[PDB]
């Protein structure tokens, strides 16, 4: 199922390559050490409500 | 926005409002970045000279977050025509950068394949704006948001008196009195995924507002991601 299985466990973008999941992030985020989570690089990252 | 509810503090920070010389909003937009606003191409024909306001939730009261920005460049899609409303998309570059803060922040642009596979197959997206609260009513002084179901593409084409092009998609309700409306045009349709909001549409057109058997029609942003990227350079 890969990316079709719960987004491949990715926080954001999921791509399938060589029958493996590859995660990536929107501009302004960096992929975390686990290769799945997306970490904001600076203040007021895109797509986050300001609460 | 017909139905729905108010955007509460911080909830719709990517909303922009296009305002005319009279300081009246006539269309919405979406903050993409400090310099760029996404809006509808057809909105550009509805005012001579306009500016962009961000950080506003109540047009009758100064909340402390409001900022007005002048437009430096208008980038309208060269394939837009008023007869079809196809390619209903434009990008605005601002003269000065938006300073993000409470109630002022960009929505994320998704990647195409993932957005179409994963975001546009979600149950709902969210539309927002200062537009009319019913088809015959006046514009809202309060920024509103509305959860709108993605609508089956076949069902929509069958429902529509006008051609639904590959650059449009439909969202909303068959009979439930909730929908975007005039004044919301050009504004955000976003989809939430794991607490992050991605731009998925532009409020484009609809036969009236919240009419039985009619849906809201949105510009399919995922079809224009390369075009948007180029325009922001
Ligand atoms: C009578 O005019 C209106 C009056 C009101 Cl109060 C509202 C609207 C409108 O655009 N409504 C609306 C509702 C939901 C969404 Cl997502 C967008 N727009 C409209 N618009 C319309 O009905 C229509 S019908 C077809 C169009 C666009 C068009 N012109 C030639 C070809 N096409 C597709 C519009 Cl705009
Ligand atoms: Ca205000
Ligand atoms: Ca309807």
């Amino acid at each position: 199922k890969l990316c079709s299985l719960d987004n491949g466990d990715c926080d954001q973008f999921c791509h399938e390559e060589q029958n493996s999941v590859v995660c990536s992030c929107a501009r302004g985020y960096t992929l975390a050490d686990n290769g799945k989570a997306c970490i904001p690089t600076g203040p007021y990252p895109c797509g986050k409500q300001t609460l | 926005i017909v139905g729905g509810q108010e955007c509460k503090d911080g909830e719709c920070p990517w909303q922009a409002l296009l305002i005319n010389e009279e300081n009246e909003g006539f269309c919405g937009g979406t903050i993409l970045s400090e310099f760029y606003i996404l809006t509808a191409a057809h909105c550009l024909y509805q005012a001579k000279r306009f500016k962009v306001r961000v950080g506003d939730r109540n047009t009758e009261q100064e909340e402390g977050g409001e900022a007005v920005h002048e437009v430096e460049v208008v980038i309208k899609h060269n394939r837009f025509t008023k007869e079809t409303y196809d390619f209903d998309i434009a990008v605005l570059r601002l003269k000065t950068p938006i300073t993000f803060r409470m109630n002022v922040a960009p929505a994320c642009l998704p990647e195409r394949d993932w957005a179409e596979s994963t975001l546009m197959t979600q149950k709902t997206g969210i539309v927002s704006g200062f537009g009319r609260t019913h088809e015959k009513g006046r514009q809202s002084t309060r920024l509103k948001m509305l959860e709108v179901p993605y609508v089956d593409r076949n069902s929509c084409k069958l429902s529509s008196s006008f051609i639904i092009t590959q650059n449009m998609f439909c969202a909303g309700y068959d009979t439930k009195q909730e929908d975007a409306c005039q004044g919301d045009s050009g504004g955000p349709h976003v989809t939430r995924f794991k607490d992050t909001y991605f731009v998925t549409g532009i409020v484009s057109w609809g036969e009236g507002c919240a009419r039985k058997g009619k849906y809201g029609i949105y510009t399919k942003v995922t079809a224009f991601l390369k075009w948007i990227d180029r325009s922001m350079k």
